[PDB]
């Protein structure tokens, strides 16, 4: 069981790493990403304290879970720090872009976060905060 | 496993939420989903840290759980300290012309091993024109342990004959520092009840005695019973000693141990003249050696790293076998196959040299090699038989 | 591997991202708000169970634990302080014998109060002398006083109402023991075993009041080692001197058979005593032998070196082991020392008006022999001159 435990507790240190190192889409996608990693970690301390197999390794693991909430729970609420709008019905991404921003040609971060073809984007449109 | 009792979580759960309806939500349980659902399921999450930190700061209090850095603490307020690096030791024969002053800082050297002097050098060389010294090695550790008896001054002084020769033995008694783990069995032995702590007592001053290297209890064979069919226990002290680093198989001669036996109970023993309590009569054993012949068969098929590493382990444990003990077919047969593999096809057999009869040696049916008391089995060749297989 | 206790500043923000990702969903925790005091509060409870945990694991160790807390955790080990002591003394009464003796004897010295400590005999003995060991009333430093002459407390027919103590000494006395100086020799015995060996039986014997030197048996007695159908030694003797005491540091065997019982117990061979379990053993004293020593050349040395050779020889023999020979060298060594190599000089040991005494001898080389339960004692040193120099 050492093999098994040591191995899946490395992989899922990387992948958190491995998350750190990209841009959430968003807030919801952002926490699900999250989620899934406390539920490992929680899964394997569970484990390792069943009838006090390894004390030492049960504290150790405890600590670094809320190190990583407190990382991972920032970048999906404040890496881009987005927002939702509420437009008056549905526009171009091109037109979104100038209105909320100013800027035409920042259309190209809308793609990303919001489903629907380009020229159907809204009513309700994810962008980030406007911090002049 | 656990010291501090835990109840079932599904007790504690209730006991949180048993609580938190009486003082704040004033009798009424939780709904299902809602901030007090949280707080509760919160509260009990903290509530194993607890237990662990709890645990946790008992264990790193207890000798052989304790970390290595907090171990040493307790053992410093018992008396029990670690043992630190030794040097090696011996004398060393000096010879030149008489007059010629002589300097501190010379030393020597024997096979790659550079010496000093341990010892305020005298002024010049006396009438006679030869000088005796004590000499320590630069270096620490194993290393400094040889087995020579002729050197060269490294360091030139006008007067001194280029040639340098040691006494009679040999410079020995170095060795390494002492780790963590074996300090901790140390530390605990001493803690725990042992009955007849007195021979424990003296097997263990018996090794600060120089040149020595192991102590042995009297081996299986050394049992004797009277004629009436009932077991004797005898009501003296012995044990057996060797000398792995300064004699050849490590057995040396009687006048040798009367020495130390004289030292550690006294003469007449008893009397408390000596290392021993008031009242304690013992003596102290050598062995003598018997010959053997080991073939190893059926090890052409393994690869060359296989072959090289199994040979050293057996060469290793026939040389630290203890004395009047039997050395069977089935013990070298085990260690071998624990590296090959439980499946594969390895015999061993022992021989005598030249097939010829000694004392104190006895072969039985199963092919074991009896050996009577005062006997030690001394590996004297190791050969594995060859074949062709896998072309 | 190790892990201690957090500071505080990195344990409550601990609190606060596990309350706030577990209960807000990753809500930030504004300030003055309910959660505000809902978190802080839950941080003082984390840390004052680390600061009363610290607090207790601290008298659990002696080197700091507080002294009420000391004295447990030490008795139950078999550790406990010592209280002031008494002094104690030999005493010397005389009278008729044949008189009815008491049980309640008490002698005042000086201002100080005596009472009996050994068993009196029912009877005066028949020479009427008798020796007894008193020790003081009141424990304390101040029992060590040294005088000489004391009065019986209570007149008792037939019997004198003048005693003498033995050399006027007293020793014991001392006061009880504090807190600091008993934390340690207990952490300190704690490092210590006992095991036996000659020197605490030789060690044990000087506790004894009065009590200066312990030798072994000498050269010349035949020990007695068996004392049984025993394959292994089983029986220890050895001698005492009390040299500020008694004249020539030898006592009368009333006091050594005391000590016997004491130290070996009483049936012995059963460890009723402070000696193990299955060994006996004895406590004797010897009987002073006289001898007179005359040096030969010292008048023409200068005053001042005259005394050093006389003072240094009294000395040496005044601690010779009993039952050992006395060699001329030993003594002509002495001299050389001090007056030079080169010096005339000459000792020799004669008998007092060269009698016989039991248990003395001359060899041809001039020395003195000795047998067994005898010691050499100086009678008186003199100065010969029979040459001429200067």
């Amino acid at each position: 069981n050492a093999i098994f435990s040591a191995v899946r507790v490395l992989a899922t240190a990387y992948l958190s790493k491995a998350y750190m190192e990209t841009v959430a889409s968003t807030v919801n996608e952002g926490l699900a990403q999250y989620d899934q990693i406390a539920a490992i970690l929680e899964q394997e301390a569970q484990i390792a304290q069943e009838d006090c197999h390894d004390n030492e390794f049960f504290l150790s693991i405890r600590e670094f879970s809320v190190s990583v909430a407190r990382v991972m729970v920032n970048r999906a609420y404040n890496s881009p720090a987005l927002i939702v709008y509420s437009f008056p019905g549905t526009m171009h991404s091109l037109v979104v872009a100038w209105e909320i921003f100013g800027d035409a040609k920042r259309s190209r971060e809308l793609e990303g976060r919001n489903t629907g073809a380009p020229w159907a984007i809204g009513p309700k449109v994810i962008a980030e905060r406007v911090r002049a | 496993a656990c010291t501090i009792q835990r109840p079932e979580p599904q007790a504690l759960r209730d006991k949180i939420a048993t609580r938190f309806s009486t003082n704040v939500l004033g009798g009424a349980e939780i709904i299902p989903e809602s901030n007090e659902f949280y707080v509760v399921t919160l509260e009990y999450a903290m509530q194993e840290e607890f237990f662990a930190f709890a645990e946790q700061m008992w264990r790193e209090q207890d000798p052989r759980y304790a970390c290595c850095e907090n171990l040493v603490k307790m053992a410093a307020r018992r008396g029990v300290y670690p043992k630190p690096a030794q040097f090696a030791q011996g004398y060393v024969r000096m010879t030149g012309v008489p007059g010629s002053a002589l300097n501190q800082n010379l030393r020597f050297q024997f096979e790659n091993q550079t010496y000093e002097a341990a010892s305020v050098v005298p002024d010049q060389l006396p009438a006679t024109g030869v000088l005796v010294l004590r000499v320590s090695a630069v270096t620490p550790g194993p290393s400094g342990n040889i087995r020579v008896t002729e050197g060269s001054l490294v360091t030139p002084v006008p007067g001194i004959s280029s040639a340098v020769t040691a006494y009679g033995g040999n410079f020995c008694g170095g060795d390494d520092a002492e780790e963590c783990e074996p300090f901790r069995t140390r530390y605990l032995q001493r803690l725990q009840y042992e009955p007849r702590l007195t021979v424990e007592w003296l097997k263990s001053k018996a090794m600060e005695w120089p040149c020595v290297t192991d102590v042995f209890d009297l081996g299986p064979n050394c049992c004797s019973v009277n004629a009436l069919g009932e077991v004797e226990c005898p009501n003296n002290i012995e044990f057996y000693v060797l000398f792995r680093d300064t004699f050849d198989c490590g057995l040396a001669p009687q006048c040798v141990v009367d020495e130390i036996t004289d030292w550690l109970f006294g003469s007449p023993q008893g009397l408390g003249q000596g290392e021993a309590e008031f009242g304690i009569c013992g003596k102290v054993r050598t062995a003598t050696a018997v010959n053997l012949d080991i073939y190893l068969n059926g090890l052409s098929c393994a690869t060359p790293a296989q072959a090289r590493v199994v040979e050293q382990r057996i060469t290793d444990f026939i040389n630290r076998h203890p004395p009047s003990t039997n050395l069977t077919v089935e013990q070298l047969r085990f260690i071998g196959l624990q590296v090959l593999g439980s499946s594969f096809a390895f015999d061993v057999a022992i021989r005598s040299p030249g097939d010829a009869s000694q004392s104190g040696l006895r072969f039985n049916a199963c092919g074991d090699a009896e050996i009577d008391c005062d006997y030690k089995a001394c590996l004297n060749s190791v050969q594995v038989i060859n074949n062709n297989v896998t072309t």
